[PDB]
């Protein structure tokens, strides 16, 4: 018997993505090897009809999505593709071509599911990941294709009413999002716009007062941090900065991680002027 | 099976969290 | 009396950088309302002679940096022009301008000085600022003109034998650029790269365990977790990676920090395969 | 005098503070 090289399977695997007879056992077995092939994302962006068989993977549960009929093993497997697109997402040699393409949007309306059931959760909290570690790679260019897309809307609503982990992950994407200049400026150029992610920011800090979370609140913090270098914005916080972030409710917990005390008091001292 | 147990639904969080932090 | 409002003192100020008579006053003026003026960029960029005369005032104390002969009322003078250079790198809508100039390039022999002296180090942690401020704003274009240039060097240079703060600055310059995806290729293509950047890590570590300092640690773990994402640095550092980094030698000090812990442990679990 | 006085030093390390962390 022959006993391929690591590298002639993996060639092996992605050429049966092609096939609808072998793609759901390919996409199993790569997406266990994300980790550990650092090459991946370019194998699977120049190999002929490999992304478009991903993308079909994902359009293929469209019509599960709403109404929301969407199975364990339906989730399964195209939270399998998805692991596939964040590896290409995150990769310097395909992340462009990967934007060129507008892929993120065909995950989307993964976005404005709400069913609270496990197949949806875990599609959401991995279509999540896929933006997060695209945001996460500091390219100018991720944060201007998303500016021409809902993703705003989209991460402000999670924010308000999803699971802790997908409140997280929105908060950070929007975090990204203000850090880029243009986003701050995109933000913050009309009143009602900056106004909407105010009252959402301010309503989690209210949420943080009973669900102490660490990891929500370092980017709530830092959201609102960054929005204090836009002067409009600079001024409004001045008035509508939640009590719970002026007072020693979050004290005791922020005396565990000293990032996130100089972060709150920078910002404070940023609205004193 | 081949739905979603308890080891995928702990390394997409882990996933999730090194993506953010 | 007349009440001149705000903009037109900025811009009489500004005015007055051009004459030698005035400027010394100008930039001390100026330099006060850096963080008051937010447009204060645009401002000096677009005034006819204005950035020349910052460049001026840069290049007249070359003479004096070797030999060391500088005073305090020079590097006084030559940190207010940094001072405004750096609120130039940092906006939107100066930062390619100043790159494409190259004007980081001349604050480089001020990284070179070695003298302890006051009016050197207020220059060399002045100048570091102004490098740090130009890669905070998370942009490729900012990496890829200083890896044509011999930032590296310099701050592995004052990473070893610089003062506390300056190790901190040189070490989140170099944090920078391993988080760029050029940049992490760049110091893991060559052995002999990535072994500089190792030994200088491994001997900051030893000293951290002589004089705790948490904000350098944390910089120098996060170069560290960065590498591990380079296949070749991550089988390395399982061989080099301080023992001060694997044992409780650090755990007293990091109970008050948990972003540090997060990263310190998923970085050895990294190296555990 | 127009040297370096101990307030200027000790700005200078909050503006670098800022820029670090």
């Amino acid at each position: 018997g022959p006993h391929m090289l690591e590298r002639e399977k993996i060639y092996q695997w992605i050429n049966e993505l092609s096939s609808p007879e072998t793609r759901e056992n390919a996409l199993l077995e790569l997406s266990k090897k994300r980790e550990s092939v650092p090459d991946l994302a370019p194998m699977l962006w120049h190999s002929f009809g490999t992304i478009a068989a991903l993308l079909q993977e994902i359009v293929n549960i469209y019509p599960s999505i709403n109404p929301p009929t969407l199975t364990a093993h339906q989730s399964n497997r195209v939270c399998n593709a998805l692991a596939l697109l964040q590896c290409v997402a995150s990769h310097p040699e395909t992340r462009s071509a990967f934007l060129a393409a507008h892929i993120p949007l065909f995950l989307y309306p993964f976005l404005h599911t709400v069913s609270k059931t496990r197949p949806f959760e875990y599609l959401r909290l991995t279509s999540l990941g896929v933006i997060g570690a695209l945001v996460k790679t500091d390219e100018q260019e991720v944060i201007n294709f998303l500016l021409t897309t809902e993703i705003i809307p989209l991460c402000l609503r999670i924010m308000e009413s999803g699971s802790e982990l997908s409140k997280t992950v929105a908060t950070f994407i929007l975090q990204k999002i203000l850090l880029d200049d243009t986003g701050l400026a995109y933000i913050c150029q009309t009143y009602e716009r900056f106004s909407h992610v105010a009252m959402i920011l301010g309503k989690m800090v209210l949420q943080l007062s009973k669900e102490p979370s660490a990891r929500l609140l370092k980017h709530v913090v830092r959201c609102y941090l960054r929005l204090s270098d836009n002067p409009r914005a600079r001024e409004a916080l001045r008035q509508c900065l939640p009590d719970q972030l002026k007072d020693t409710t979050f004290a005791q917990v922020l005396k565990d991680d000293t990032t996130t005390k100089r972060w709150l008091a920078q910002l404070v001292k940023n609205l004193q002027e | 099976e081949g739905g979603i147990d308890s080891g995928m639904m702990l390394q997409l969080e882990k996933n999730l969290v090194d993506i953010v932090d």
